[PDB]
């Protein structure tokens, strides 16, 4: 219902965290600028390397798409050119996700997991910024997914997995601080006029006078002033 | 069987098998069999690096792999590798046969193959398999393969004559108390295995001196 | 426009070149090109094909780009041989006594030269490596073009230095005196 | 100084602005890329089906330089040997499975970018990461799109009650010989233009054998649902007054190198309604909601066009 | 065994296709090899590349059998490899999915990695290594479709020609220096109507009874030298005297194939 | 006390437009081409007016180079021209003149053992370019302590942030670390009378602290009182509880 | 990046020295072990083990699959241990460490050979069907007993851990939605538990119960004892070290057995407090 | 395999081989082989089994184990090389020679048939106890040829058009490949024939092999007489020279030499010449020739 988290749960990383909402858990480790293997290097700007590793089973490759995904919109986000050759290694471990109790489990999917997504760009986007890494902003990102059975449609957010199943049609969104898509995913049959209405809902998360902004400053508030009690 | 518990299977001892090889080992425990070939201090083309391979002949990836792991580590602390910094060793071990206690025949003809090879050894290191038998106690020294499966196994290496055991390992379970008694005896079947390796090693150069 | 193994001229009549292969005195062309011929010594005849992807020679100029710049040495891949770009690209290392001959111990790799810059040098040796050896030693060797520290494009001010234009900033680098 | 070709390859993004925006020239000043396509135009899709013998359905669709071989290849799963099977209801006299294709497996797609297909991909290394990327892209869109149907797959018994004794389980493998454009949009169409290729053998159980059997001489071919067809674009920005943004259209090789943001729509205008089957945008915020809805009008049109090329 | 890199069919194992319960001789024997289309330029990006169809049977039934190959130019070699003088020449054959037998493309299997050896003998000879230090030439092969125990043997033959023909092809759009360019043949003893003696220049297995024995060789057209040469027969000691022949013949099926490689080379590029 | 996050540009009322002196900036603000200063971490601004500089203070626990700071390096290796030393796990390798320690001369260089403890100032931190570990200030031509390590010690992990404490001069009363003393039994308050313990602490920028005594049992004390403050930021009388309660642990 | 990261000499001279005083850095005696905190996962089959720093999660997976050819009665079931570059930024994916394979299959023998799961209750239909029990082994973070913690883990997230029901009808299995039927007990007939030893001097004379990172990479030789509570031991292994005297060794695992009740009295307890919280009765 | 040599001794090599006499480096004459020390049945618990070592000290034990198949490989061969991997390209080329020989002898595949619907199937390891020091084919042909004739197969009590059946004594079984004392095969020989220049030698040592000018792997068996035997030839491949692969000779002080000079060895750039082909194949297939030989010591080793 509200989002929950926590930073520096893994102590022996450079940055750690740990997000739980809409029943996913995932705690997430971030290692700072560091020497790269060659093959992974390249040199005139940092690779930022991303690990999706899933709750149970093998990496898949849908677990390749969502990595690369990540990847590609925290790049923007982080800094690169600060740190000439240097690695930035995201670890993602998805400790719970929504069951289906009206399918058993099958344990390698190949479909791109939508639902996931919206935890991991929350999780990641809180470990870095215990880690330090140098940012031009910060970014949000909720999922939304459209059903039709209600008749017109009825508009379903943060969805389960047994939701986007039944849904007729899946989008997932991600926002900079300075408002503006990183990111937009989407799967199913839909009509942009619904999408421009799927983008104006996930626009609220991102804009405010859930309430994702106010969420990730207040909990680095309190670690920030926790941190800061020395200051006395 | 046939087999009182203090006595093991035969044992036949060859050293410098090899025609053309920095080291050579030939050791065959009643039925099992094991060639080894060692390459000598070498550098390929800080302390040594000992390399294992096992290889099984057609008559478990990882079993092969663990059983590689145990000769290297068992051997390594045994061979002064710290007097060769960049030099490299390749333990290369065959089994025609196997009877059980196989491990057991490998670290033993391993051993045998690097005293040939004149890498200098802190000791012989040498080991042999015992199990419980199940209150009554009849301890065994040498497992048949037949006896393994009934019977639990421990295999066990030691740095000689010495109670010190380098390599320890049992995969079929015991009860805490039998162990104690399972040990002690492995330990006295190493001396004796010791024994005939002393004495295969001796042989040869009485002969090599004397020639 | 012969084939490989055309007989392209007896042994006496011309000299082996660049793209022959010759074999029991009758010269051969090696590749599918147009001929070419010279014209005390007898004429040489080559074939040469239509981006060539030649191995670079030494003694030859070479266009080349500096991934890093280190304390010893400088790593430059060998982007463009004259004439011949390289769809084919063989790394390429500056060291500091080959930068510049004069004033040797002075001679720094982060004055010299900086990551980014597009440098032109000869090859003062093969590898005897991975990465082959080159020298700016020669005064017309420098950095041809460079992108300021900031990202700003850098007009040439001074031969040791180069100057940023927006920001006024100037960065001592070596420049080519052509 | 402009040494011809030996510029380009020194300073490359620079040199693809001067061509984007001509300075005034004795000439249209027309924005022409490297490629010398304009960036409304578009690389020009061609088509040409049955090609390969053995498999059950073959189609190739080349977009200049790219290419893809795209195989349907039919194989006979027991419906014994598929875990979780349970028989399905013709009709019922409102709870959901996984899917019988997903449960099953049924379908299983792979998109193998040659060792030759480009400089950049080599052989004898596991699978680059661009390429297994885009093989769950096109399973994931199969499934959603729903383009083969699960019932047509099945095999049934026929008794003189009616029984599945199996499913057809269909593979698709995909090579690309070269590698100059974008990936996605060549395989996609590919995949559609091999699926309606396919032409699965007849196949009927015989009770006295025991064993599923296919007749020769026998001919079905599978019904596909609608022509989901895709555009893919990447953003060009002069950064190294805002920044000037340019749209590029399936991108060369090149242009996927200095660009870091790209876009991916896939629509169907068979209902005679535009339909959205999926959108895909990263690395950059040049693709706001405005340029997004806009795009699925280049969409459109690409849509049109492919039609033509897909009969 | 799924992989982590790629998706993964269902665990139980899929069946192949069950279908329910005599070719007369193509063609001239001296002139029967079978018309051959090639093309250099197939891929662009790589240094040189080409692509070679045959003919199933007569003029133009089908495309049966479809090769494409992509050589890189001089390439820079792994920094860890060991300095070689000479240009390493590597050749990868891999068999598409599409074959009379599913193959996967990760096994690379076997009866794969034996044609890859003998092109590599075959190329290798041709390739001039003194000229290029530290440089690697990796030759690549893909094959669409095969042509069509003992059996087996005869149809892999026919798909070497092809693929040294092709190489000769891909190193031609290369700069890649070649003594001579190295042509394809087959060749093979056949028995009709007690006719066990005749030599036929390309094999055409199907159509022929039993095939006593074949050979597949590698002619360099003017220069007489054979880089490869492998042959399957039971052939009798006294009878030796049609090996020679039946070599004889196969570079005389080279040389038909080496036309189709310097006309095409030769035609406008 | 304001408070920023990464892309919020500092307001322009908060930055001083008294330019007599170029103002240096401090860790976690960037300046853009245009004259607008922002904030690239997440952390409490502070003004430090005094100075002619602006930070934003974030506890991080991995150091990125900076010149003139001092470290406490680790020497790998050896090469004919420099000495190569690590200033934390995972860097790019630094290198250390061979010539630079105080007192050297080409006929008289130093012999570091590898492996050996090494303090270090930064000599040039260039994103460009490795780093560079100086041992002597070339003007005083002493190193001022600064050097190799052969003492009987062991390095510890500490945050950043309470390594800057440390090595702030008011480690005690502002910067609220004190435990080094408490321990010393300079203060009253512990009351143990013990007249004290004899500790060597060597403080580095790099996160890593150098505790050294000759007795063993004092360096795992002094180390575990200060790691465990680190991790858990300490009321100066819950650090008082604690260095009582791991003394009471002491025999 | 150096495949290995390397203690300071100077470090790894202190460690030896308190060792051989017995004052220890982790500031507790040899014999102890680290304090243990066990908490499962709201969803059935996941626990997360933490030790001192080092934490380990498990989670149970119980897909049905064809079974092997070559087995066609048993079913299968695997542990699998990934180390990670989130556990310690050397480790990379893709890539096998010699740590990570021993750690599997010296996990995977302790359960099996004690035989707490068995391969006759896994298979469904001999032919075609079986079940196939999983755990996958997490490190998060890398200090000391990566086997121990693990090891109670995958006990415990087995026990945690329900099967989807089955149930046989008109002679026709059929696997049960946990929507349509309640899920199943694994069907534990004993637990194994896994404890490992450290010796850090030359002839083994110290022995450390629990091992810190830094202590590890110094320690000589190391050796690890897999014994059920009531003293059945299903798995021994010290697969090298320096020469270690039998005595020391033998003392060794009576202390251990004494460290297995103590860790079954939690855990049985763990089990409680949870399902208790769950199903009120 | 791939020996490492300076360029110069390499041309001193090629040049003694050259010489119209053929002065190799040993002395031994082209046709002579090496001495060769073998054992048969020292592998247990197989049907059939073998040993051989080398003067260049190479060594290989190999085993071959046969079980009814229903009537898919009818023939499977498995290389262990210590410190080559399976997948290792050049290894599974090598055990396809291997295979092609024995696989077209007819004779031998026949003699593995059993019933319409029933066949033997013949599992041969084939493993390389000594280290890789040279190339190995030579050892592994006539290894494999030895236990192939130690094999013992069963004898099947069966009418022969019923399921079969066996007898447990193993005495009675009969050999595979059995002696001459109807006629009698070989089990077939698979040998690596070399030429330098117009010479063609035999049994070529590793130093040799390097300055081949072509060299050929020729595969025959023979039909016992119970002017010596009938051969006929089964498989021909080409091995290449590894003389390719070695390092370039500096002239004493002209891109490609305009003239090839006396001490130069330039690496061999064409390919083998026909008449060299024929010729190779016909010294090999000569009645008398030395296969004979070869063949008949090894039937002369002692069996188990």
């Amino acid at each position: 219902t509200a989002p929950e988290a926590a930073l520096g749960v893994l102590p022996r990383a450079d940055g750690s965290a740990r997000y739980s909402h809409a029943g996913y858990t995932v705690t997430a480790s971030v290692n700072g600028p560091i020497e790269a293997q060659r093959r992974d290097e390249h040199p005139y700007e940092a690779h930022v390397d991303v690990i999706v590793r899933p709750a149970a089973g093998v990496g898949g490759t849908r677990e390749r798409h969502l990595e690369s995904i990540l990847q590609s919109s925290f790049a923007q986000i982080i800094l690169v050119k600060s740190f000439p050759r240097s690695l930035i290694q995201i670890v993602l471990q998805v400790e719970e996700s929504p069951e289906n109790e009206y399918v058993n489990t099958k344990l390698v999917q190949a479909s791109l997991n939508f639902a996931v997504m919206p935890a991991l760009f929350q999780t990641a986007m809180l470990a870095l910024l215990s880690a330090g890494v140098p940012m031009r902003a910060t970014a949000t990102a909720t999922a939304i997914a459209l059903a039709s059975e209600n008749g017109a449609t009825k508009t379903l957010i943060d969805p389960s997995p047994r939701q986007v199943e039944l849904a007729q049609s899946v989008h997932v969104f991600a926002f900079t601080s300075q408002d503006e898509l990183l990111l937009a995913e989407s799967e199913g049959d839909f009509t942009i006029k619904e999408w421009d209405a799927a983008y104006e809902t996930a626009k609220n998360i991102c804009c405010r006078p859930p309430d994702l902004r106010h969420f990730i400053r207040s909990t680095m508030e309190a670690k920030v002033a926790t941190d800061l009690h020395w200051k006395s | 069987d046939g087999r009182r518990w203090n006595e093991l299977r035969r044992v036949h001892a060859q050293i410098r098998t090899q025609a053309a090889a920095d080291g050579s080992s030939y050791l065959e425990m009643g039925h099992t069999k094991v060639m080894c070939v060692v390459t000598g201090p070498s550098e390929p083309g800080k302390e040594a690096e000992v390399v294992v391979s096992i290889v099984i002949a057609g008559f478990n990836d990882k079993r092969i792999i663990e059983m590689q792991s145990t000769v290297a580590n068992a051997l390594s602390a045994s061979l002064h590798t710290h007097l060769f910094p960049h030099s490299q060793i390749t333990i290369s071990l065959h089994v025609l046969s196997q009877d059980g206690s196989l491990l057991a025949a490998l670290i033993n003809a391993a051993t045998l193959a690097c005293v040939d090879a004149g890498i200098p050894m802190t000791d012989y290191v040498v080991a042999c398999t015992a199990g419980s038998t199940s209150e009554n106690a009849d301890p065994l020294l040498d497992l048949n393969h037949q006896e393994e499966q009934e019977l639990p196994w421990l295999t066990v290496a030691t740095l000689g004559e010495s109670d010190k055991v380098a390599v320890l390992v049992c995969e079929s379970r015991v009860q805490v108390s039998r162990l104690e008694g399972m040990l002690a005896v492995g330990v006295d079947g190493c001396k004796q295995i010791r024994a005939i390796l002393d004495h295969v090693v001796r042989q040869k150069g009485r002969r090599m001196i004397r020639e | 426009l012969a084939l490989p193994g055309q007989l392209l001229g007896p042994i006496s009549k011309y000299q082996p070149g660049p793209g022959t292969h010759v074999h029991e005195s009758n010269l051969y062309s090696s590749l599918l090109g147009t001929v070419h011929v010279t014209q005390a010594e007898l004429p040489t005849i080559s074939v040469s094909a239509a981006k060539r992807e030649i191995l670079p020679e030494v003694g030859n100029i070479v266009l080349c780009r500096v991934i890093r710049i280190t304390p010893r040495q400088a790593v430059v891949t060998i982007l463009v041989c004259g004439d011949t770009v390289l769809d084919a690209e063989w790394q390429g290392l500056i060291r500091v006594q080959d930068i510049r001959a004069t004033e040797k111990d002075r001679v720094k790799v982060y004055e010299s030269f900086r990551p980014g810059d597009i440098v032109r040098a000869e090859v003062i040796s093969l590898g005897d490596q991975a990465n082959y050896y080159l020298s700016t030693a020669r005064n017309e060797l420098g950095v041809i073009l460079a992108t300021s520290e900031a990202g700003n494009t850098m007009y040439p001010v001074s031969w040791r230095e180069y100057r940023d234009p927006i920001t006024g900033l100037t960065e001592l680098r070596k420049v080519a005196k052509p | 100084t402009f040494p011809r070709g030996i510029f380009a390859k020194l300073s490359p993004h620079p040199y693809l602005l001067r061509t984007l925006c001509p300075d005034p020239s004795n000439s249209s000043s027309t924005p022409q890329r490297t490629n010398g396509r304009r960036p409304n135009e578009a690389r020009p899709f061609r088509v040409n089906l049955g090609s390969l013998s053995h498999a059950h359905g073959s189609a190739l669709v080349r977009a200049g330089d790219t290419t893809v071989l795209c195989g349907v290849r039919g194989e006979v799963l027991p419906v014994e040997r598929i875990p979780l099977f349970r028989q399905p209801d013709v009709n019922g006299s409102a709870t959901v499975g996984r899917g019988e294709l997903k449960e099953y497996d049924l379908l299983v797609p792979n998109i193998e970018l040659a060792t030759g297909s480009a400089p950049q991909f080599l052989p004898g290394v596991p699978p680059t990461a661009l390429a297994q990327t885009l093989s769950t892209r096109v399973y994931s869109l199969l499934h959603s799109t729903r383009l083969v149907s699960a019932e047509e797959l099945r095999i049934w018994y026929r008794p003189v009650q009616d029984r599945v004794v199996a499913y057809w389980v269909l593979y698709i493998d995909l090579v690309f010989l070269s590698f100059d454009g974008n990936p996605f949009d060549v395989a996609w169409a590919a995949v559609v233009a091999a699926l309606r290729d396919t032409k699965l053998p007849v196949a009927r159980w015989d009770p006295d054998r025991e064993m599923v059997v296919c007749s020769k001489t026998e001919t079905m071919k599978l019904t596909i649902k609608g022509l989901p067809i895709a555009c893919s674009a990447a953003v060009f920005l002069e950064k190294e007054e805002k920044n000037r943004h340019w749209i590029l259209l399936d991108p060369d090789r090149l242009e996927e190198s200095l660009c870091k943001e790209v876009i991916t729509m896939v629509v169907d205008f068979s209902d005679g309604e535009t339909r959205i089957r999926a959108i895909e945008k990263q690395g950059g915020t040049v693709f706001g909601r405005e340029l997004i809805r806009s795009f699925a009008l280049v969409a459109e049109d690409r849509w049109k066009v492919v039609k033509e090329v897909m009969k | 065994m799924t992989d982590r890199r790629r998706i993964n069919g269902p665990a139980g194992a899929t069946i192949p296709p069950v279908y329910e319960d005599a070719l007369k001789i193509r063609s001239r024997p001296s002139n029967i090899i079978r018309k051959i289309y090639l093309k250099t330029g197939v891929t662009p990006s790589a240094s040189g590349s080409a692509y070679l169809e045959l003919e199933t049977s007569a003029n133009s039934g089908v495309s049966g059998l479809k090769l494409s190959c992509t050589v890189h130019g001089p390439r820079s070699l792994p920094r860890s490899s060991p300095f070689s003088p000479h240009m390493v020449v590597s050749t990868h054959v891999k068999y598409a999915p599409f074959a009379t037998k599913q193959r996967r493309g990760y096994l690379r299997d076997p009866t794969e990695r034996d044609l890859g050896i003998h092109l590599e003998a075959a190329l290798r000879g041709a390739i001039i290594a003194d000229r290029w230090p530290k440089s690697g030439v990796d030759i690549i092969i893909s094959i669409i479709e095969g042509d069509q125990q003992g059996d087996e043997v005869w149809d892999m033959m026919n798909t070497l020609s092809g693929c040294i023909t092709v190489a000769s092809a891909a190193l031609a759009d290369a700069g890649i220096d070649c003594v001579d360019t190295v042509a394809g043949g087959v060749a093979a003893l056949v028995q009709d109507s007690d006719g066990s003696p005749e030599i036929v220049v390309d094999p055409i297995p199907s159509e022929h009874r039993k095939i006593l024995a074949a050979c597949c060789v590698a002619y360099l057209p003017m220069r007489d030298e054979v880089t490869n040469l492998w042959f399957r027969g039971d052939l009798p000691a006294s009878d030796m005297d049609l090996y020679t022949e039946l070599v004889e013949k196969g570079i005389q099926a080279s040389r038909s194939a080496n036309r189709v490689l310097v006309d095409c080379l030769t035609e406008t590029v | 006390r304001p408070f920023v996050l990464p892309g919020e540009t500092i307001d322009p009322s908060l930055v001083p437009t008294h330019p007599k002196h170029p103002l240096r900036l401090g860790p976690g603000l960037r300046h853009v081409p245009p004259s607008d200063i922002i904030p690239t971490v997440a952390g409490q601004l502070i003004t430090n007016l005094n100075k002619n500089s602006m930070w934003v203070e974030y506890n991080s626990q991995r150091y990125v180079p900076t010149q003139n700071d001092l470290v406490l390096a680790q020497v790998l290796r050896s090469t004919q021209d420099s000495y190569l030393c690590l200033i934390t796990p995972h860097t790019p390798p630094a290198t250390l003149p061979h010539l630079a320690f105080e007192s050297a001369t080409k006929k008289t260089r130093p012999q570091l053992q590898p492996g050996q403890l090494v303090y270090a100032r930064v000599s040039l931190a260039n994103r460009h370019m490795d780093p560079e570990l100086e041992c002597v200030n070339p003007s005083t031509g002493k190193a001022d302590g600064l050097g190799p390590i052969t003492g009987p010690g062991c390095v510890f992990e500490v945050s950043l942030g309470f390594a800057r404490r440390l090595l702030m001069a008011k480690s005690r009363e502002e910067g609220k670390v004190g435990v080094l003393e408490m321990l010393a039994g300079e203060d009253p308050s512990i009351g143990e009378a013990g007249a004290g313990l004899a500790f060597e602490t060597a403080v580095g920028r790099n996160g890593r602290v150098w505790v050294g005594s000759e007795d063993v049992k004092t360096v795992i004390i002094v180390g575990r009182a200060l790691q465990e403050t680190d991790r858990g930021n300490l009321t100066i009388e819950g650090q008082r509880k604690l260095v009582r309660r791991l003394l009471r642990e002491m025999r | 990046m150096p495949r290995e990261v390397e203690p300071s000499l100077s470090e790894r001279q202190f460690v030896l020295q308190a060792l051989q005083e017995g004052l220890r850095l982790d500031g507790r005696q040899l014999d102890q072990y680290r304090p243990l905190s066990l908490t499962f996962g709201d969803q059935y089959g996941v626990a997360d083990v933490t030790f001192g720093k080092t934490r380990v999660l498990a989670k149970a997976s119980a897909e049905v699959t064809v079974p092997y050819a070559d087995r066609p009665l048993d079913g299968i079931f695997t542990i699998a241990t990934e180390l990670s570059p989130m556990t310690s930024p050397t480790f990379e994916v893709n890539r096998p460490t010699e740590t990570e394979v021993l750690l599997s299959r010296l996990l995977e023998k302790t359960i099996r050979r004690s035989g707490a799961l068995d391969t006759e209750s896994l298979c469904l239909v001999a032919g075609q069907k079986c079940w196939s029990i999983r755990v996958d082994v997490h490190v998060m973070s890398h200090d000391g007993n990566l086997v121990d913690a693990a090891c109670i883990a995958v006990v415990a997230a087995l026990r945690h851990f329900r099967k989807p029901d089955t149930s046989i009808e008109s002679g026709v299995l059929t696997i049960y939605t946990p929507a349509e039927r309640e899920p199943v007990p694994l069907s534990w007939l004993h637990t194994p538990f896994c404890v490992t030893w450290s010796f850090f001097g030359d002839e083994g004379e110290i022995a450390v119960l629990d091992a810190t990172w830094l202590e590890e990479q110094v320690r000589v030789g190391s050796c690890t004892i897999s014994m059920n509570k009531h003293g059945e031991i299903c798995q021994i292994a010290k697969l090298g070290g320096t020469p270690v005297e039998a005595v020391s060794l033998l003392q060794c695992t009576s202390i251990a057995l004494t460290k297995v009740k103590e860790f079954s009295d939690l855990v049985d307890k763990k089990l409680a407090e949870d399902f208790k919280r769950r199903n009120p009765g | 395999q791939h020996v490492l040599l300076s360029p110069a001794e390499l041309a001193y090599l090629h040049a003694s081989l050259s010489l119209t006499p053929p002065i190799r480096p040993d002395g031994r004459s082209p046709t002579q082989f090496r001495p060769l020390i073998a054992e048969t049945g020292i592998l247990p618990g197989a049907n059939g089994s073998a040993r051989v070592c080398f003067a260049d000290g190479t060594e290989a034990i190999v085993g071959v184990k046969a079980e009814v198949e229903k009537t898919a490989s009818w023939v499977e061969i498995t290389v262990e090389i210590p410190g080559v991997r399976d997948d290792d390209s050049g290894m599974v080329f090598l055990a396809q020679l291997l295979g092609e020989a024995l696989l077209a002898d007819g004779e031998f595949v026949k003699k593995l048939w059993i019933n319409r619907r029933y066949h033997w199937k013949l599992y041969i390891d084939i493993l390389l106890i000594s280290p890789p020091l040279s190339y190995p084919l030579p050892l592994l042909s006539l290894t494999t040829h030895l236990a192939l004739l130690s094999t013992r197969l069963p004898r099947l009590k069966s009418e022969g058009d019923e399921d079969p059946y066996f007898d447990d004594d193993w005495a009675v079984a009969p050999y595979l490949f059995p002696r001459s004392s109807q006629p009698t095969t070989r089990p077939p020989i698979t040998l690596l024939v070399m030429a330098v220049g117009n010479n063609i030698l035999f049994d070529p040592s590793k130093e040799e092999l390097a300055v081949a000018d072509v060299a050929l792997a020729v595969s025959v068996t023979a039909t016992d007489v119970d002017r010596g035997r009938k051969l006929r030839l089964l498989s021909i491949r080409t091995i290449d020279p590894p003389s390719r692969l070695t390092p370039p000779g500096v002239p004493n002080s002209i891109s490609e030499p305009i003239e090839p000079i006396e001490g130069v060895w330039r690496a061999p750039r064409g390919g083998a010449k026909r008449l060299v082909l024929g010729a190779l194949v016909q010294k090999v297939l000569e009645k008398g020739g030395v296969v004979d030989e070869v063949l008949d010591a090894l039937e002369g080793v002692e069996l188990t």
